[PDB]
C-alpha cells in the first residue's frame, strides 16, 4: 500500500503541481509535466494500490483551474481499474 | 523489427494496425512487466509498448468529430523506456512526439 502526499498549500502553480507529483510518485526523469504524460503515469508506472493524499486542496484550486483537470486524471484512472484511493484533507 | 517513426508510421499507413512487436499496456503488464523494473524486454522479448488509446487531454492534436488516437512506443528495444511516441487517428492522422507528450509534429 502505497503513498503519495501533496501539501496544496505548497502548491503555487500547474507546474509546480506537476514537479510535486514527479516527486512523490518517482516519476521517469521525461516526465512530460502535462496531462497526458500523468495519465501515461498512472497507466505505465505507477504501482497500486496507492492512497494519494491531497491536503488543502481548495488552496491549490486557487493558485489553480489547473488542479481540477489533475484530480479529474486521477479519478478516471480509478474508474478505469487502478486500486486508488483519494483522501481530500 | 519495425520501431522508427517512418517504419511505424508506413506500417500504419500501409496495414492499419501496429507492426506485430508491439503489445499493449495491460497484456504486457499480465504478462509480468513491471515498469519500476525496467524488465519489458525480460518477460516480452523484442517487444514495444503501443496501442493504448490516447486521449489528447491537453488538445494539443487536431480534433474532429468521430476522430480517437492511439499510441505507441518508439526507438525501444529494452531496459525502461523512452520518451518518444508515435500518434495515430482513427482516420489516419500521424503525429510524433519525443518529449513525453509536451509537444507534437505532423509526420504524414
Amino acid at each position: 500500500m502505497k503513498k503519495a502526499v501533496i501539501n496544496g498549500e505548497q502548491i503555487r502553480s500547474i507546474s509546480d503541481l506537476h514537479q510535486t507529483l514527479k516527486k512523490e510518485l518517482a516519476l521517469p526523469e521525461y516526465y512530460g509535466e502535462n496531462l497526458d504524460a500523468l495519465w501515461a503515469a498512472l497507466t505505465g508506472w505507477v504501482e497500486y494500490p496507492l492512497v494519494l493524499e491531497w491536503r488543502q486542496f481548495e488552496q491549490s484550486k486557487q493558485l489553480t483551474n489547473g488542479a481540477e483537470s489533475v484530480l479529474q486524471v486521477f479519478r478516471e484512472a480509478k474508474a478505469e481499474g487502478a486500486d486508488i484511493t483519494i483522501i481530500l484533507s | 523489427v519495425i520501431n522508427t517513426f517512418d517504419g511505424v508510421a508506413d506500417y500504419l499507413q500501409t496495414y492499419h494496425k501496429l507492426p506485430d512487436n508491439y503489445i499493449t499496456k495491460s497484456e504486457a503488464q499480465a504478462l509480468g512487466w513491471v515498469a519500476s523494473k525496467g524488465n519489458l524486454a525480460d518477460v516480452a522479448p523484442g517487444k514495444s509498448i503501443g496501442g493504448d488509446i490516447f486521449s489528447n487531454r491537453e488538445g494539443k492534436l487536431p480534433g474532429k468529430s468521430g476522430r480517437t488516437w492511439r499510441e505507441a512506443d518508439i526507438n525501444y528495444t529494452s531496459g525502461f523506456r523512452n520518451s518518444d511516441r508515435i500518434l495515430y487517428s482513427s482516420d489516419w492522422l500521424i503525429y510524433a512526439t519525443t518529449d513525453h507528450y509536451q509537444t507534437f509534429t505532423k509526420i504524414r
